[PDB]
């Protein structure tokens, strides 16, 4: 029966770091070193009543009485140096590879049976496909939510360190790549080969990226605000007295590579996440339902050993290279 | 009785949860068990307000 | 009455357990209540501590009390214009009156 | 039938950032670089009780003795420097465009349904009648509330900003411009193209306003009060050892171009916010009970595709562009 292992567990890889930032001058992206970090601080910010008030209490008067007392509220926010119309984006990336290798498994049965699907179908065709996928995410800035909308200019540096000095340079532009569409380059190619060796245990591969988008003089930075608990009720994330961006945060969005979703109606890339579920779109596509689930894919071509289709089988691998916690009670 | 019943990995955490407004506990962790979403989650129980009633782990028995 | 009383014995106990309290930090809002207990003027200090303290009557301690329980106690908004609102501004008031009267007294 | 989303959110455009401020001469006015910041500084206040007596008058033997006890407060003030006469104001404005595209909906139906509706109103007439109102507010000194009141002369310059290099830049007037009249002129038309195109997504839009007010010798500024939260009762608002004013509140200003109200006009223009609330006039216009409400005009022209007057629409584009959190 090979029944699955009730405890499963897969270590995350392309696991990056922290994304410090700083802010200077277009002209001197060339020389980019000793700038000062953005300092988080607090501003007074007087709300009003925005909420939708429900149809019970329609008196005008309490509506005139909410504005007597206002709501008053603390909030932080981080903008550029006062002489300063160029924000930078520090961040690294590790590969550590053995994706289908699994940390923990109860029966070693399916160890061994998960282990001879993931050697078979890396002989039948190698990650090439997600090592370019990812290539075009690490190239362009769609790991960036709200600081990418309404740029001048992106620039994306991505460096290869492999004794610690800077082995092999690219450089890329997010605005001219299509964000929506996946085009072929030489630079591409050669990334997702790197990936794609590093994934397969051939050496150590960091990558060292830098990005430099045109906001404005004085422009206010959207960092990834923390959790709470006049009160604050924002808080921006800070390391160092500088501000920066959760490494999950950068990792979820440098993983939006599916674009099967089953929609298939203008949504585009889709984070790979298991059951499809979208934050922003409230809407959780590749339901248990159909068969395109992930765990249902995973058990069929386990236990019944149904190799799916080759979207499917990537989908899978993509999964299984974030990695997770499977399995039942 | 109204009781908030969440689901959450761990015992620490903040998600919203359903209004049941049923007349004893004993009722609502019923409800919860039977219709439990989720595996490995954590079955907490509060109150309209903040205060925590009880929690219940994936491999435990239910606590207050 | 019970909320003045259970108060005022906090403040009592503090006086006669604590020989005295020096300057502290956060002294904008807090220097209402370094009046409510007084220590005596030290041997080693000046002439000037108690006569600054003796022409100051003790007056911000009923509004931080007040405003400590109205932010304490919930209410809403809506119900300002109801017939509870009335009765409890009058109970409030009441006690706030007979709170500062007990504390007239104390420095003079 | 069709219902909304319990969660709608749509994000901000025409986001704003900080203004500087500074101190200079009308002569110098060409060498705006290099003036000097206004520093916050704190200076002791004593003042009397002036608050209104409660309804039982009391006798006059206490408030005799109030006078024995004067109440010492501090508060900051910012004053120009020892020789300067003109103030100035430094901000830029920025063009997202996307307005009608909405962040987040949980349904897709309604999402297709608000994008087209949206594309139909741009179809039919473009947003020029509101960037011809912005290009009002921006032209004239109404970001400023307190400081234009007494002024002698205001010179505004709005630049325009492309690949790092100035393309465009523009100079008008004030005290000219009409503060309850809009009037046409070829510059404002240029600017309202602009920014309906910087809307419209055409390309990149950077705007740098920077203004000159004639104030005086050792004037005292009036920038933005923070929060308390030194025993200072007023704290004002200062960044890099120089006075600004909030980007929310500068975009309220810049924003204050709604003026078709129920109300017949009596006052200037109020900015778009959910139920007309008004903080300075403690008044709420547009009232729920009425079918001119914002969510009220919105649910009809989406369930029943009910399209509202011409000015009805443009103050729910507005609103839209201003975005917010909807639904539940």
């Amino acid at each position: 029966i090979l029944s699955t292992a009730s405890v499963l567990a897969f270590e995350r890889k392309l696991d990056p770091s922290d994304a410090l930032m700083s802010a200077g001058a277009w002209a001197q992206r060339d020389a980019s070193q000793e700038w000062p970090a953005v300092t988080v601080r607090e501003k007074s910010v007087r709300g009003t009543i925005s909420n939708r008030l429900k149809t019970k209490d329609r008196d005008p008067a309490k509506l005139d009485a909410s504005i007597q007392s206002p709501n008053l509220q603390t909030v932080d926010v981080a903008n550029l140096p006062s002489d300063a119309d160029t924000l930078k984006v520090r961040f690294t990336l590790r590969v550590l590879g053995g994706a289908g290798t699994p940390s923990a498994c109860n029966d070693a049965a399916y160890r061994d049976k998960l282990l001879q699907t993931v050697a078979t179908y890396v002989n039948d065709q190698g990650f090439a496909e997600l090592a370019r996928r990812y290539a075009h995410n690490l190239a362009n800035a769609r790991f960036l939510w709200r600081n990418r909308v309404g740029a001048e200019a992106v620039e994306v540096r991505i460096n290869h360190i492999r004794q610690g000095e800077v082995a092999r340079a690219w450089r890329f532009d997010a605005l001219a790549i299509g964000l929506r569409d996946f085009k072929a380059d030489a630079e591409l190619d050669a990334l997702a080969e790197l990936i794609a060796s590093g994934l397969s245990g051939s050496g150590h591969v960091l990558l060292e990226v830098v990005a430099f988008a045109r906001i404005g003089d004085g422009q206010e930075v959207f960092p990834s605000q923390e959790l709470i608990l006049g009160q604050k009720s924002k808080t921006l994330y800070s390391v160092r007295d500088a501000a920066a961006i959760h490494s999950q945060k950068i990792g979820n969005a440098l993983r939006t590579i599916d674009t099967w979703y089953p929609d298939e109606d203008g949504l585009g890339p889709i984070a790979v996440e298991p059951y499809g579920s979208v934050t922003s779109q409230g809407k959780a596509y590749r339901q248990p339902k159909q068969k395109l689930d992930f765990y249902t894919l995973l058990d069929n071509w386990v236990l019944r050993d149904e190799a799916p289709a080759v979207e499917q089988q990537h989908y899978v691998i993509a999964n299984l290279i974030r990695g997770g916690v499977f399995g039942e009670a | 009785s109204t009781y908030i019943i969440k689901e959450v990995q761990n015992i620490n955490s903040d998600r919203e949860g359903v209004k049941v407004e049923t007349t004893s506990l004993t009722s609502a962790k019923r409800i919860a068990s039977k219709n439990q979403f989720f595996h490995g989650t954590v079955l907490r129980i509060e109150s309209e307000s903040g205060n925590w009633l009880a929690y219940k782990e994936d491999g435990k028995r239910w606590i207050e | 009455a019970q909320i003045c009383d259970e108060a005022l014995q906090y403040a009592a106990r503090l006086r006669e357990l604590e020989p005295g309290w020096s300057a502290t930090p956060g002294c904008q809002l807090h220097d209402a209540e370094q009046l409510w207990l007084d220590p005596l003027r030290a041997q080693t200090d000046e002439t000037f501590l108690q006569r600054r303290l003796r022409g100051d009557w003790p007056a911000e301690v009923g509004n931080r009390f007040a405003n400590w329980l109205n932010r304490a106690v919930s209410s809403d908004s809506q119900i300002l214009g109801s017939p509870e609102a009335a009765q409890w501004s009058q109970e409030l008031s009441k006690e706030l009156t007979m709170f500062k009267e007990i504390l007239e007294d104390e420095r003079d």
